[PDB]
């Protein structure tokens, strides 16, 4: 059981999904 | 979708260096050099002895035992082809070699204080035929008092057969174990 | 000891600079696209018996040419493995590969990263060594070497709106460049002894009465493209340290010249078609400080050894149970440095044997990112990523506009060039950890403590620095694993090429602009100082803890 | 330093930062995301966790929120007042109060509405001195109305009625006489709402350095993302893993928040340096996009004229003599508000020293400019004093009866071709003549041009008025191509081509009519001398009246990119060796044998990584007293000015992280926090 190891995984996609985002489009 | 241009190049480029190429590489190999491109055998009779560069495992006493093997199923497994990858602070390696540098030590019991590294390390590959000049002259008594054989004529033969390379610092002068154990049963007789 | 490893670095570097410059003019010389002395005619009627002719395209066009090749090969060598009980020349009648095993060969293959997981002797059969995997290392050589081209041409070619052409590069590049001296080395390996035929397999009977089988197959073929082309996996287990592999010192000193070849040739071509040498001397004497000192250390850490082996009754400490005999231990280091410089998964010795520093460095070299001394193409545009990357750092730092060899530089190519940079940590980071959450691959150690960890990390690296090599013993024949790696492998290789090719078009429609008080020059050992600080310190930022808590532990430890 | 209520209003706006728009800036809404895990672990050791320690989180979470406060408070300071405020336009909308007439009459029964009583037919007169209410066209009558909005010109136009000339745009002031005005344009989309649609629309483009530096900040914070969030699976194969909490004190410690400071510190250092050259800078990102400009957009009235028209010279004819026209000028510009009038009474004095003419003494019956006829003037019991413009000359010639003087037509043309508005007398029969009332051009400003051609900067002047006297003007003032009779959103059009080609804009006015050009304009100045709309819009307000400040602006500009640069080489290498510096604390927890990479020695992980976070809220304080007085200002080649730079800040930036780290972690120590 992830007690919150996979809400960590979530969390580091998304925020690396954002950073990629902010790297495209000059924001 | 590609076409022609994308097709038939690709079809061009397969059928030349996967035809072509190894086809005349063959033709080549086998035209100039035919004991070197068939696997450096070792053929007396019809039957094979061995080959001159994988090396084999030599347990019994004077027989100049060789490099470590390591290798998947049996010791000196041509077929296998692994090896020893065993890590610095492993302690499997650490049991191997006391195990192994202890029998080396009851089968030797006045070659040398101390004992050659690559006599007791496994090879990369796990087929290792060859052997720096000190370590082959490191169990020089052993097969001397084994075979009744003097150390002067043994030494004359571990310098026979030795491979030196061109230059001293691209690799390590050589000896074949294969080749003098062979010469070691011609002189038997 | 310590002065030996000095004469044989100076030999292979010298040996290395004078082999380069006549390859170098004729590289520079398929860059200018002036067809190649002797082959002006038989060049244009093949291309006209092919029907790709004369037919100048654009990056988007070079692009999807060039991945609808690797695609399409691909799926040839996948169906090609898959099929293996139907083909031809078999024997001894092998079983057909499992469908993990075989999208794992077939992706690996393909995109010049050439990693193995299986034992060939046992698994692969003749006619897919002989037919598939040569021409699948033949057709990532040519790609690779032709997407250095085309931005070697973005970068010469001023205010134009093509590249070249693809298949035309692509057989002028394979039909002359490689083949030719794939039989000079390839004779030069029989001669000294490697095997050329298709017998079957031989029984061999030992004076010891245990017998044996001998592998067999065409390995000379697959010699003179796995050095040449820097893929870097053999018949045999071992890649080349095996005896019917490698049979020789001499051979060895040959494959490491044939593994960096192809790359300072490439950088001769770059520049010779600059116009000015100062570029090429400046990109090789970067490369070459950094494999000089990285040959150091390594070869300090091997020829001191274990510390047990002192202690334990040998005379001397010298690490030897990852090596062999016939190549001694600097030379072992040496090829090890160049195969984790050169992204060619080629081992002479067993690198999961090695010291913790003297693994570690050769796997800091390759986490880098496989820019000095590189593979068949891939090195040099890293190195141009890297350096575009170092222009635009000493643009910010002096706050005027940043330029490279007269042209401007704005922000479609920062944010490419990021990504292009970015790209393969994040996949051999990510990947790792995925790794290391799994049971499934915690499953496949064979080291404990942190050298199973490292072996993971070199795994990881290797797929997603296409380059092959590994420490041995992981249990790589896992579908997980496979597919993983499968993944890292694809993604990774793309993953920079498509980069390359946005790079390339957006530097074709601009011009060489003049000389100007804020344009840096791009010469000199401050600019070389500027990008190796600029290379190795962002691989600092981003591979400190993976290295620190692997082989750095087992050091301190 | 900036004054206490616009830092305090300015806070607040700081305080009011949302997460709606924290993610603008990418690194600070990072850090902003880690104190919220930060905060919200604590709060759940306050209510019972796993772990034990909860006041070191806590430590964490407060001054990770005073970095996240000190670096929006920076960033509001640089760029709080840069959008273009359009509050000017939207009040003389709002003032309303027009003069609604249910029957279409000169009185009638009106009223006083507001501006959303106007609707698709309304009637609605304006007098005298008030503002319109809307868009419409003219029912009857003629009036004097000041085109302020259109043209940028202050001299008045004639409107009258049943004609072409039937169009009031709205919210230009009427001078005298009277309109009756149809509202034929919806509350909505009038004349005045398509100018706001831009002026609220400015949306100023990112500067290139700017973005290759938000690009770097990402780049940098990838890597260190990808390094601490691989540190958590990595450490599962040692004894004891890494905690979320220290992990995520990595994650904010490491990526480049000294780097995203400096993006507003700079700013903030370039408002603070302007005011040397005497300008009001609302948002330092212009000041630094000054060095990097190509271009000037320049208008005619009120930016390189001095204002009002002046009076060049009385031209008469041959029946009559010089002083036979300036005691008619004098006479008509006696009581004149006018500034035209007073410079004809100055001129009056240039020419002949006339006295004895008393405002109130003499019997002057004031005619003012009439609507119907067009004609000004001062009547005394003898001598009817009349002047106006050459229409209503020739209009009092044919109501006369008498013979026309084309003598005084051809000179009158000749001089409106050389670029002067004309202004007919009428004494003395029909031949008397003529003021040639003129554009003025100021103190020199032909050199600082002829610098400015030098320097490489191409001025275009734009300014909706005559095309003839532009021309002169632009001659004269060694102005290059230009533009004349441009409507606001010509200029608009203008500025978005200049910003299309690529070079940096730099437009400066006065007027309301290119308030559009001053928003989307990319180093904008205003005019203290036009009026508030200008003021309000643009980045930057002269406080002189000299037109060519902008000379200073791109040599402090080119003085700040470099010093930005200088900047720039310090916080990479801060940033650099900070990760060296921080990084051991994350592997003394999970490995023991790693304390020797620790190098300082160390307390303990928690306290240096605590001590990261306080250098961390130290770095962006401190970095605007280092971005103020600078060290490096001459410019050098480039090679040695890269070399002389990354020489004296690689040193600062290697050796200010070490220092600080273990300077604070020896405060902690010996103030027994940990
Ligand atoms: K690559």
């Amino acid at each position: 059981m992830s007690a919150g190891v996979i809400t960590g995984v979530l969390l580091v996609f998304l925020l690396l999904g954002y950073l990629v985002y902010a790297l495209i489009n000059a924001e | 979708s590609g076409l022609r241009p994308a097709l038939s190049t690709f079809i061009f480029l397969l059928l030349i260096t996967g035809g072509v190429y190894p086809l005349l590489t063959t033709v080549l190999g086998q035209w100039w050099f035919p004991w070197q491109a068939n696997g450096s055998l070792i053929r007396e009779g019809d039957t094979v002895r061995g080959s001159a560069l994988i090396g084999q495992n030599f347990t019994g006493n004077g027989y100049f035992h060789g490099r470590p093997s390591a290798t998947a199923e049996m010791p000196y497994n041509p077929q296998a082809s692994g090896g020893s990858n065993l890590a610095v602070s492993n302690p499997e390696l650490d049991k191997l070699i006391a195990a192994r540098v202890a029998a080396l030590r009851a089968a030797n019991p006045d070659a040398s204080a101390s004992v050659p590294v690559e006599l007791v390390t496994a090879s990369a590959s796990g087929l290792d035929n060859n052997i720096t000049p000190q370590a082959a002259a490191w169990q020089i008594p052993r097969v001397a008092k084994a075979r009744n054989l003097s150390v002067e004529q043994l030494t004359q033969l571990i310098a026979k057969y030795s491979q030196q390379p061109l230059v001293k610092y691209i690799g390590q002068p050589v000896v074949n174990i294969v080749e003098l154990n062979l010469a070691l049963d011609k002189l038997d007789e | 000891m310590a002065a030996q490893g000095f004469l044989l670095i100076a030999t292979f570097l010298l040996v290395l600079m004078v082999l380069a410059r006549p390859l170098g003019s004729g590289l520079a010389r398929l860059i200018n696209d002036i067809p190649l002395p002797g082959t002006t005619g038989v060049e244009r009627v093949l291309f006209r018996a092919l029907g790709v002719s004369d037919r100048e395209m654009n990056w988007k066009q070079y692009l999807c040419a060039i991945l609808g090749l690797n695609m399409l090969g691909l799926a040839v060598l996948f169906f090609m493995l898959l099929g293996q009980h139907y083909l031809p020349l078999n024997p001894q009648q092998l079983p057909g590969l499992s469908w993990d095993l075989a999208l794992n060969t077939a992706v690996s293959f393909v995109t010049n990263t050439n990693w193995q997981s299986y034992s060939g002797e046992t698994t692969l059969s003749y006619f897919s060594q002989m037919a598939g995997l040569t021409v699948q290392n033949f057709l990532s050589a040519a790609s690779g070497i032709a997407v250095i081209f085309a931005l070697i041409r973005a970068f010469t070619r001023q205010s134009m709106s093509t590249l070249g052409n693809a298949w035309v590069d692509l057989l002028r590049i394979t039909l002359w460049v490689l083949v030719p001296v794939a039989l000079l080395i390839a004779l030069f390996f029989i001669q000294q002894g490697a095997l050329q035929n298709f017998l079957p397999y031989q029984a061999v009977n030992t004076v010891e009465g245990a017998q044996q089988l001998l592998p067999m197959g065409p390995v000379a073929s697959q010699e003179a493209i796995k050095m040449l082309g820097t893929n870097g996996g053999g018949f045999f287990n071992a890649n080349s340290s095996h005896p019917f592999e490698n049979p020789t010192a001499l051979t060895n000193f040959v494959q490491m010249l044939a593994i960096f070849l192809i790359p300072t040739a490439l950088c001769f071509a770059f520049g010779e078609v600059m116009g000015d040498r100062r570029q090429g001397r400046m990109l090789l004497w970067a490369m070459s400080v950094i494999f000089v000192i990285c040959v150091g250390v390594v070869m300090w850490a091997e020829v001191q050894g274990n510390p047990h082996l002192l202690a334990l009754g040998t005379d001397s400490s010298i690490n030897m149970e990852g090596k062999e005999s016939r190549f001694g231990v600097l030379v072992s280091s040496l090829f090890a440095v160049v195969t984790t410089a050169a992204s060619c998964g080629a081992v002479i010795a067993m690198h999961d044997s090695f010291t913790a520093l003297g693994g570690m460095v050769p796997m800091w070299l390759m986490q880098i990112g496989e820019v000095v001394f590189g593979g068949v193409g891939s090195g040099l545009y890293g190195m141009m990523l890297f350096v575009l990357l170092a222009v635009f750092i000493a643009g910010l730092m002096i706050g005027r506009t940043p330029e490279y060899l007269g042209k401007k530089i704005d922000v479609r190519e920062m944010k490419l060039t990021a990504l292009a940079i970015l790209v393969t940590p994040t996949l051999v980071l990510m990947g790792a950890a995925l790794a290391m959450m799994t049971d499934a691959g915690r499953s496949a150690m064979l080291n404990p403590g942190p050298h199973g960890f490292s072996e993971v990390l070199y795994a990881v690296s290797s797929a997603a620095n296409n380059n092959g090599s590994a420490f041995a013993g992981l249990s790589a024949n896992s579908p997980f694993w496979n597919c993983l790696l499968a993944f890292c492998m694809f993604v990774g290789r793309f993953g920079v090429i498509i980069p390359v090719m946005a790079i390339a078009g957006s530097l074709v429609s601009k011009k060489s602009q003049a000389a100007s008080s804020g344009t840096l020059p791009t010469h000199g050992p401050l600019f070389v100082g500027l990008l190796i600080g600029t290379v190795l310190l962002v691989g600092a930022l981003t591979f400190i803890p993976a290295l620190a808590l692997g082989p750095v532990a087992e050091y301190l430890s | 330093f900036e004054p206490t209520l616009v830092v305090q209003a300015l806070k607040e706006a700081v305080k009011k930062l949302n997460p709606q728009a924290q993610w603008r800036n990418p690194v600070m809404f990072i850090v902003w995301i880690g104190s919220l895990l930060t905060t919200c672990i604590s709060i759940a050791m306050a209510s019972g966790a796993m772990p034990g320690n909860a006041l070191f989180s806590a430590a964490i979470s407060g001054w990770l929120w005073i970095t996240v406060l000190f670096a929006n408070f920076a960033e509001a300071l640089a760029e709080g007042r840069s959008k273009a405020q359009a509050n000017s336009l939207k009040g003389v909308k709002k003032t309303a109060f027009a003069r609604k007439l249910r029957e279409p009459k000169y009185g009638a029964a009106a009223d006083k509405v507001p501006a959303d009583q106007l609707r698709k037919g309304d009637i609605v007169l304006v007098e005298a001195g008030d503002i319109i209410p809307c868009d419409g066209e003219v029912i009857e009558g003629g009036a004097s109305v000041d085109e302020s909005a259109i043209t940028g010109e202050a001299a008045p136009v004639i409107r009258e009625s049943g004609g072409d000339f039937a169009s009031v745009t709205g919210g230009t002031r009427i001078l005298s006489d009277w309109l009756v005005i149809e509202c034929s344009v919806n509350p909505g989309e009038t004349f005045l709402d398509r100018m706001i649609a831009m002026v609220e629309g400015a949306q100023r483009r990112k500067t290139p350095n700017e973005i290759a530096l938000t690009i770097l900040l990402i780049a940098l914070t990838i890597v260190f993302l990808l390094a601490t969030a691989t540190l958590w699976p990595f450490s599962a194969w040692g004894g004891n893993a890494v905690s979320v909490t220290v992990l995520v004190a990595l994650l904010v410690c490491l990526i480049p928040t000294t780097i995203g400071g400096l993006l507003s510190a700079i700013g903030v250092a370039g408002m603070s340096r302007m005011l040397g050259a005497n300008v009001i800078a609302t948002s330092g990102r212009a000041v630094e996009a000054a060095g990097d400009v190509d271009v000037l957009l320049l208008d005619k009235t009120g930016t390189i004229t001095l204002g009002n028209r002046q009076a060049s010279e009385f031209i008469p004819a041959q029946g009559v003599d010089e002083k036979t026209l300036a005691d008619a000028a004098q006479l008509a510009s006696l009581a004149d508000e006018t500034p035209e009038g007073r410079s004809i009474v100055i001129l009056a004095k240039q020419r002949f020293n006339l006295r004895e003419r008393d405002v109130q003494s003499l019997h002057a019956t004031f005619v003012p400019f009439t609507a119907q006829s067009r004609m000004s003037g001062i009547n005394i019991d003898n001598r009817m004093i009349r002047k106006g413009s050459v229409d209503a000359i020739r209009r009092h010639v044919e109501a006369n009866g008498g013979h026309f003087p084309t003598d005084v037509d051809q000179k009158v043309d000749q001089v409106a071709r050389q670029g002067a508005t004309p202004l007919v007398v009428v004494e003395g029969s029909r031949v008397l003549g003529v003021i040639a009332l003129k554009d003025i051009v100021k103190g020199g400003i032909k050199e600082r041009f002829a610098q400015l051609r030098k320097m490489g900067i191409k001025t275009v002047m734009i300014t909706g008025d005559n095309r003839l006297t532009a021309a002169a003007i632009a001659a004269e003032a060694g102005v290059d191509d230009f533009l004349a009779e441009a409507t606001p959103e010509a200029k608009l059009a203008l500025i978005r081509q200049y910003q299309a080609e690529g070079r940096l804009v730099a437009m400066t006015g006065d007027g309301t009519n290119d308030a559009p050009a001053l928003a989307q304009a990319d180093v904008a100045v205003a005019m203290n001398s036009g009026t508030q709309a200008a003021k309000e819009a643009g980045n930057m307000v002269d406080l002189d009246s000299n037109p060519t400040k902008l000379i200073e602006v791109v040599h402090i500009g080119k003085q700040m990119l470099m010093t930005r640069g200088s900047l720039t080489t310090f916080s990479i290498a801060n940033d650099v060796a900070k990760y060296f510096a921080i990084i051991p604390a994350a592997f003394a927890a999970t490995y023991p044998q790693l304390n020797a990479l620790n190098i300082m020695c160390l307390h303990s992980p928690d306290s240096a990584i605590l001590s990261a976070v306080i250098f961390n809220a130290l770095i962006i304080v401190f970095l605007i007293p280092l971005a103020l007085k600078g060290v490096s200002y001459k410019p050098l080649t480039a090679s040695a000015m890269l070399r002389r730079n990354l020489w004296i800040y690689g040193l600062g930036g290697l050796l200010v992280p070490f220092i600080g780290i273990k300077v604070i972690d020896l405060l902690l120590t010996v103030c027994g926090l940990v």
